[PDB]
């Protein structure tokens, strides 16, 4: 009866489609009516990091928000300054392919991976001042997409294999192992409790999942190619999802459905980073044709365009208070937007 | 007359176009990223050089041609013929180094940029400028003093030194035929040393003939027609003298051009330095 | 997988569908209602002073 | 000046910084990074042995010139969401073995591969070193069996010289770039000591190569 | 993360010595060292500086010209070469580590450090208390003063807090003005205002007692301070 048990799901699938079509009752461009639009936007480079040698892939920001950290192509891993222009440490890798970097919410840690399979978390606040690494954390099959710090203890990790893991610094294996996706994990964002994230894999479709009980409490479709990042809305029930569509999705955690599309003709190239402005009025996308948006994220109608770069733009993100932008692209530079 | 006049016109504007391609090719070695690479300081060197010769050397050069006799003073006329023939040959050994450069290149593809840094490029252009200053600009004031008068006359004045053979032989020898003599063997050997896709290594040796050929008909007519006045003195008059001289500023002209079509980069980043402003 | 995956799936979507889903007429009015309620403290939204700007020089 | 004497010092150790990394860029760009992509378990362990988790490097340095073989094969994930982080190579050493044309038949697939690595977008101007292995296998099975079971376009003889020259001009047309990028052939065995040599010549061949398109001779 | 300054003695007046400070266990070559002095009752004096690379040399008023300060990287040792030790110049010396980074903490561990006998607009810091009596418990508070206002446009206050045990090299516990160096207990807590400066005390212990230097490092020479005895 196994043929049974797959159309009964797919009947369900069906429900719950049913469920989320009944579950709507407007949009969020028809509610936001009546609701003054931003305008124009024309955010200024205020800095410029001229430090690398290669590409660049990642990016954090720490709690005081003036540290940056730069993943590139070279292993080179860089804390940056944002007020003036200085390095505070270089951290040479053991792997020069590295495609993220995180740096501690308590500014003692950072942490890095790559195609090696393995994240590798360094500490600063050292007597006998080095940047040394803490662990090396391995059990991870293919490549490491993003890691986020939780505490100074546990670290998320979303990898090359349909998987996403939370992790012990202490005890170097896993605590929980969250798989429910199919194909590869691109991004995830921790909510601002650290209670929940979302994981946007290549099978357009974002889960919900849970650090503690470790089931994945909500699915998100709705899309039509891979997700690439994703960053929860300052609320912490809501989540834009980077795409190669360049279309950037809205989704919610109590209505379950898609809100909002930033979609217009004029772009056809993907999208690489998305991370939203403090208070959420801005919804940031760093896309393939050398640009940034500054898409207003109640009203779909584009703010402002960012652009100063020269090659692909590959990671952003607004600083902790709202202060700047810090967008790290494929050339050698970081532009600090204010 | 009216003629005249226009005449004057479009050499101005080829002057301003020799000009404005100078500062273009300039200024993308500091303003660009990617470009900076020190196989390009020799062209930064040149492309100054250059815009030397645009700023100065044409247009004080067609006011000797206003109706025919120089206006200007003798001082004056000694500053232009110390400086004029001091960068020109400044210009024709940074061919030169780029030649070395680009044989050196070939020869040994790794070993010359492991060696090779910023410091070793920066003390060879300084060497091959003093060298072009100290063997052209005080020359014209040693052989001045030492003849004690002025045998040329500051109505129609050149260069002091060419009714002695001897003199003008022995600087000329050294500011043309024997760069000519480095660049041609070391093109050929160049040519040989690409063979490494058959067809664009021909091509390639197509467009380092076509430059060499450049540099062979701008500067060679008149480093040929002046080697008679030794001993002619009676062959030309001056004016055409004078358009035989002034064909030699065609390859300063030129060579912003002929040194960034070639290469991908130049042809596609000239426009985006102006793009984004 | 045959021997495991439909009966996992299932059960995923069961938990899936249990949950409480509210309207979305209210889900986007609470997320409007914080966009509006933070517009001071947002110096990317509106124009922070050149005061206090700490990116300046 | 106006900056504290401890912002001095960070300004000092940051520039000391600047100086480091580019003293370490300076001495790792003009190194020779190697990609090596293909078919796994069909000669790659063969090929490393012969010069002396996820993916693995190889720093083994011939005739003075460090090379850098990075074996990716063996990621076994999206091949096509980590394949970018490799522009930038000077080669990409492909892997095929002339006796995998009898067991979707892998030899085609093997030829869907290359297809798809040579036409990428990532890499339109870095060269292929492809190589062909398993000589004595191969003559062996061109012995045994005819080409044509594999092949329905070949209509020749079995013979191993047209074999192998048809199947030269197979992996060297699937190319639609013959201008930008070259592939080298080469038809090395298990028993071999010459392919070391062969792919210094060969990066010998593309670092002149990108010799000449940075000095703009080209 | 241990210190070791070594060499000295009794040299004539006007000779000449070179020490050295066997640093083992620290990035030697990434943190800048510095040289304080410390005459048989009188307060800290700072001598000479050295940054990562040699890249920066500071020397104090006294010693500009006489002593020369290097590092030996490869060596681990660093060395201060005297010419022309007056009668005044007798001390046993402190070789210091430091660090300068935003965040950073310099002057964080102190070397044990050796003797040195010899026969026969400055940034002012008055510490007014001096041998102040206190019992174990309770809460009390070192003053101090300085003229020039430390609080610098870059909004950190550069000034520090040495406490010394007595026959004991002294420690950081304030790398700045209202922080706390690791390894300091949180009973310490930087409290001041402008240029006029308090450390409180929560509950001192039988072992937190000696003199607490206060040192400025908004420009040099590091004008140290006069300190204050602790008692019973
Ligand atoms: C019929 O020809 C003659 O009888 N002579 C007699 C001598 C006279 N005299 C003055 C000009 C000199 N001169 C220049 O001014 N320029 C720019 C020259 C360029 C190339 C060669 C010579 C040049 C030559 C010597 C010229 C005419």
């Amino acid at each position: 009866e196994l043929d049974q048990l797959r159309q009964e799901a797919e009947q369900l699938k069906n429900q719950i489609r049913d469920a989320r079509k009944a579950c709507a009752d407007a949009t969020l461009s028809q509610i936001t009516n009546n609701i003054d639009p931003v305008g124009r936007i024309q955010m200024r480079t205020r800095r410029t990091l001229r430090g690398h040698l290669a590409k660049i892939y990642a990016m954090h920001w720490g709690t005081d928000s003036r540290l940056l950290v730069s993943a590139s192509q070279d292993g080179k891993l860089i804390i940056w300054d944002s007020y003036t222009t200085n390095k505070v440490h270089a951290i040479p890798l053991r792997s020069s392919w590295v495609m993220t970097c995180a740096y501690a919410p308590s500014g003692n840690y950072v942490a890095c991976g790559g195609l090696d399979n393995i994240c590798s978390i360094y500490n600063l606040k050292t007597r006998e001042g080095n940047v040394r690494v803490s662990r090396e954390l391995a059990g991870h099959t293919g490549y490491l997409s993003c890691c986020r710090f939780l505490d100074d203890n546990q670290i998320v990790t979303s990898s090359g294999d349909t998987t996403c893991a939370l992790w012990d610094i202490e005890t170097g294996q896993q605590t929980t192992t969250f798989t429910g996706h199919t194909g590869d994990v691109m991004s995830l964002s921790l909510a601002p409790d650290t209670r929940l994230f979302v994981s946007g894999a290549c099978d357009a479709s974002a889960k919900l999942w849970d650090v503690r009980e470790g089931m994945c409490r909500q699915t998100f479709t709705g899309h039509e190619s891979d997700i690439n990042a994703i960053c929860f809305f300052p609320n912490g029930n809501a989540f834009a999802t980077g795409s190669d569509d360049a279309t950037c999705r809205l989704f919610d955690l109590r209505a379950d459905q898609e809100l909002m599309t930033y979609s217009h003709d004029n772009i056809i190239c993907g999208i690489t980073s998305v991370s939203f402005s403090k208070s959420g009025r801005l919804l940031l996308a760093g896309y393939d044709d050398f640009n940034c948006n500054v898409w207003d994220a109640l009203k779909a109608d584009r703010a402002g365009v960012l652009a100063g770069h020269d090659n692909r733009v590959s990671c952003l993100g607004v600083t902790d208070d709202g202060m700047a932008v810090a967008t790290g692209s494929w050339d050698s530079f970081l532009k600090i937007w204010n | 007359t009216v003629e005249m006049v226009f005449i004057a016109t479009v050499t101005g504007s080829l002057s301003l176009v020799t000009v404005v391609g100078n500062i273009l090719v300039m200024l993308s070695i500091k303003v660009n990223r990617q470009l900076q690479t020190v196989n390009n300081y020799f062209l930064f060197s040149l492309a100054c050089a250059d815009l030397i010769i645009g700023a100065f050397s044409m247009n004080l050069y067609t006011v000797y041609i206003i109706k025919g006799y120089w206006p200007l003073g003798a001082v004056v006329c000694d500053l232009w013929l110390a400086l004029d023939y001091v960068v020109s040959n400044a210009s024709v050994m940074n061919l030169l180094i780029i030649s070395f450069d680009r044989y050196f290149c070939v020869t040994k593809p790794l070993t010359y940029p492991a060696r090779r840094t910023t410091k070793m490029a920066g003390l060879m252009i300084a060497a091959a400028w003093v060298l072009s200053f100290v063997l052209w600009a005080p020359a014209i004031l040693f052989w001045q003093f030492v003849v004690g008068k002025r045998t040329v006359p500051d109505n129609q004045c050149f260069i002091q030194f060419l009714s002695n053979p001897a003199v003008t032989f022995g600087t000329a020898i050294a500011a043309f035929y024997l760069p000519v003599v480095i660049m041609t063997v070391l093109y050929i050997h160049i040519s040989l040393a690409s063979r490494s896709m058959a067809a664009r290594e021909r091509k390639v040796t197509r467009t380092i003939f076509a430059i060499l050929l450049a540099f062979i008909l701008t500067w060679t007519p008149y480093n040929v027609m002046v080697l008679v006045n030794t001993f002619c003195q009676s062959c030309i008059p001056d004016t055409v003298w004078s358009i035989g001289y002034w064909l030699c500023y065609v390859n300063s002209t030129i060579n912003p051009a002929c040194y960034a079509l070639c290469n991908a980069t130049f042809k596609k980043t000239f426009r985006h330095l102006l793009l984004c402003q | 997988a045959s021997i495991a995956q439909a009966r996992k799936l299932v059960e995923q979507l069961k938990m899936e569908a249990n949950i409480d889903r509210i309207k979305v007429s209210k889900a986007a009015a609470d997320l409007m209602a914080y966009c509006e309620a933070h517009a001071k403290e947002d110096p990317l939204l509106t124009p922070v002073p050149a005061s206090e700007n700490p990116f300046r020089e | 000046c106006t900056l504290s004497a401890e912002d001095k010092a960070a300004v000092e150790r940051s520039k000391m910084i600047d100086r480091n990394l580019r003293e370490d860029g300076e001495k790792a760009a003009r190194e020779v990074k190697l990609l090596l992509l293909g078919a796994g378990e069909s000669g790659k362990s063969t090929i490393v042995k012969q010069m002396k988790t996820g993916i693995v490097e190889t720093h083994f340095t011939f005739k003075d010139l460090h090379f850098k073989m990075f074996d990716v094969g063996g990621q076994r994930s999206e091949r096509k969401k980590w394949i970018h982080c490799f522009e930038g190579v000077t080669a990409i050493i492909f892997c095929v073995a002339l006796s995998d044309y009898d067991l979707m038949n892998r030899m085609h697939e093997s030829m869907k591969l290359f297809d798809s690595i040579c036409n990428n977008k990532w890499f339109t101007d870095t060269s292929i070193i492809l190589f062909l292995n398993k000589k004595d296998l191969f003559e062996e099975k061109i012995k045994k069996s005819p080409l044509t079971i594999c092949y329905p376009e070949y209509a020749g003889s079995n013979t191993y010289e047209e074999a192998a020259a048809y199947i030269q001009c197979q992996f060297e047309d699937l190319n639609k770039r013959k201008d930008t990028k070259e592939i080298y052939t080469h038809f090395t065995c298990a028993t071999d000591t010459k392919n070391v040599q062969f792919v210094f010549d060969a990066v010998t061949d593309v670092i002149i190569k990108n010799n000449l398109k940075d000095c703009g001779l080209f | 993360v241990q210190l070791v300054e070594s060499g000295g003695g009794l040299v004539q007046p006007g000779g000449s010595r070179k020490l050295s400070c066997s640093a083992s266990g620290f990035a030697f070559s990434s943190f800048g060292m510095h040289w304080v002095r410390q005459a048989p009752e009188k307060g800290l004096e700072w001598v000479a500086y050295i940054s990562s690379g040699s890249g920066t040399i500071y020397y104090a008023d006294t010693v500009k010209g006489r002593f020369t300060i290097s590092r030996d990287d490869p060596k681990n040792t660093l060395f201060l070469q005297m010419t022309s030790l007056r009668s005044e110049d007798t001390a046993m010396y402190y070789c210091v580590r430091s660090i300068y980074y935003y965040g950073s903490s310099p002057f964080d561990f102190w070397g044990q450090g050796t003797t040195l006998t010899v026969s026969s607009s400055d940034i002012v810091m008055t510490q007014a208390t001096s041998s102040v009596p206190v019992t174990p418990g309770e809460s009390v508070s070192i003053s101090c003063r300085s003229s020039k206002s430390l609080l610098h446009s870059n909004g950190n206050t550069y000034l520090y807090w040495f406490l010394q045990r007595p026959g004991q090299s002294p420690q950081l516990l304030i790398y700045r003005m209202s922080n706390l160096a690791s390894g300091v207990p949180d009973r310490f807590s930087g409290s001041g205002s402008g240029t006029a400066f308090t450390l409180t005390i929560s509950r001192l212990e039988a072992e937190d007692v000696g003199v607490y230097y206060c040192m400025q490092h908004l420009e040099y020479p590091l004008t140290f301070g006069a300190g204050t005895k602790l008692e019973l």
